[PDB]
């Protein structure tokens, strides 16, 4: 349950906020994506 | 028996060759297109993706499933979501499906076979991932790697080929008539000899050749048509002809019905 | 962006009759029938079966423009014979022809292995 | 970029037929289309022209 940001390589759910640095629980590589939404997305079949 | 008449030739499960005689082309053609476009079917229409790590995008897969052929046998005893008195959808007018795909086998594939039928079928042939594949998993939806997941939820509905191609159960239909240009509904292109340069049709053998000595017959009309009705599944090649023959009729009906509703006043 | 919703090719929209019949002033005993949400599939079929009632003096039909699924049908008949009727008849003759067809295709089928 | 379900042109399904084809090549060393039941060129071109990128895409990590 719950996830905030992910890493460009070692896709490990992180989670932060201001000043808490912008790195990862290991890999220095300071990228990070902001994982999907909770509210489902609805599509059409055409 | 009566008016127009059929004379089926070699027929199978995914085709129905036959000769339709004693009918006006006008009417043959009409039936032609009716199959191609207006027979009620059943296709996925709404897709509620939850998770998806596939390399394909959401709506790309969404498209895919729209095309996956579903059962449509007792499609006629279901209602168009538009007429059903339920806000959005329900068992009485839709078929819900599930799809879960976790990459475990360190290339895992997603075949249409992998679809569940979460809603109540109410005991009627419909909503089944039409599989004709040799192994047993027709239509590869998509592939995925190591830990890529993918959770959906489909909702199928009635509809027709007009509304979308994902409906029409036809898919290609042969049509020819008077292989020997006797009616002269064509002017053959040629460099020297039309006849030698233009392929003779396999259909020329169920009608008599030209015969030189005869002048040009004029009073003759387009009678008899050699066809072939291929099917994609959903509906049995036979029905994709029957139902067609019938819907065209239902329409011709209301044109007479709508008529009546206008005489009282 | 600017294209209609697909379902406009068959569903009648807010208060609209499949048929709207208008008398034609150009010539006597003539009418123009506006068919809504329809096409050649049904048009040409009706047009056809009317040159069959040799009691019909005229019968052509047309699709004003392809964006809109509608079509006009103009009919003119002999003296004191209402075309609307000839439309009924020629329309009924159509169903029978098909009724027979359906049947002749079903017995025929069963005899297959 | 995956196989195209149903042929654009005529409509006949063709999703399943991918593996069958890519197989009748590698092994049976073969025409393939013809037996797979792909008659008229409309659907023919469908299979005979697909360049399955998904494979390479799949070679990517997360
Ligand atoms: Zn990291
Ligand atoms: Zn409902
Ligand atoms: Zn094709």
């Amino acid at each position: 349950y719950g996830v905030k940001y992910t890493c460009g390589a070692c896709a490990h759910n992180f989670s932060l906020n201001k000043s808490d640095p912008v790195r990862c629980k290991e890999c220095g590589h300071r990228v990070i994506y902001k994982a999907r939404t909770k509210r489902m997305s609805k599509f059409l079949t055409t | 028996s009566k008016e127009p008449k059929v004379n089926i030739i070699n027929a199978q499960d995914d085709e129905v060759e036959l000769m339709l005689s004693d009918v006006n082309l006008s009417l043959a053609n009409s039936l032609r297109r009716t199959m191609l476009a207006e027979v009620p079917t059943l296709a996925i229409d709404l897709v509620e993706i939850k998770m998806n790590t596939s390399v394909l995008a959401d709506e790309f897969i969404s498209h895919r499933l729209g095309l996956i052929p579903l059962v449509s046998e007792d499609v006629e005893e279901m209602k168009y979501s538009r007429d059903c008195t339920c806000e959005d959808y329900c068992d009485e007018c839709s078929v819900v499906l599930e799809l879960s795909a976790r990459h475990e086998g360190e290339t895992t594939d997603v075949y249409s076979s992998s679809l569940i039928k979460v809603s109540g079928p109410g005991n009627l042939n419909v909503g089944e991932p039409v599989r004709r594949d040799d192994y047993d998993q027709g239509i590869l939806l998509c592939k995925l790697r190591n830990h890529q997941e993918l959770n959906i939820r489909c909702i199928a509905k009635k509809g027709i080929a007009k509304e979308h191609a994902k409906w029409s159960p036809c898919s290609a239909i042969a049509f020819e008539y008077d292989p020997h240009n006797k009616l002269k509904h064509t002017d053959f292109w040629f460099e020297v000899d039309a006849k030698k340069e233009w392929p003779d049709s396999k259909y020329a053998t169920w009608e008599e050749p030209p015969k030189p000595g005869e002048v040009f017959d004029y009073k003759a009309k387009p009678n008899r048509f050699y066809m072939t009705v291929e099917t994609t599944g959903s509906l049995k090649a036979n029905q994709v002809f029957s139902r067609g023959i019938k819907t065209l009729q239902e329409k011709l009906a209301n044109v007479l019905f709508e008529l009546e509703n206008s005489r009282p006043a | 962006m600017n294209a209609p919703d697909r379902f406009e090719l068959f569903i009648l929209p807010d208060d609209v009759p499949k048929l709207k019949i208008t008398p034609d002033s150009r010539v006597p005993n003539c009418i123009i029938i506006k068919f809504e949400r329809e096409d050649h599939t049904l048009a040409n079929l009706l047009r056809e079966e009317l040159a069959l009632y040799p009691d019909v003096t005229f019968v052509a039909y047309k699709v004003e423009h392809p964006l809109f699924a509608n079509f006009v049908m103009r009919l003119q008949t002999e003296e004191g014979t209402r075309p609307k009727q000839a439309l009924e008849r020629a329309c009924a003759s159509i169903i029978n022809k098909l009724k027979t067809l359906d049947h002749k295709f079903n017995e025929e089928w069963n005899i297959k292995n | 970029m995956i196989i195209p379900v149903r042929c654009f042109s005529c409509g006949k399904v063709v999703g399943d037929k991918w593996d069958a084809y890519l197989r009748l090549l590698e092994e049976g060393k073969q025409d393939a289309l013809d037996e797979l039941k792909l008659k008229r060129y409309c659907c023919r071109r469908m299979v005979l022209t697909h360049v399955d990128l998904i494979e390479k895409f799949l070679r990517y990590n997360p």
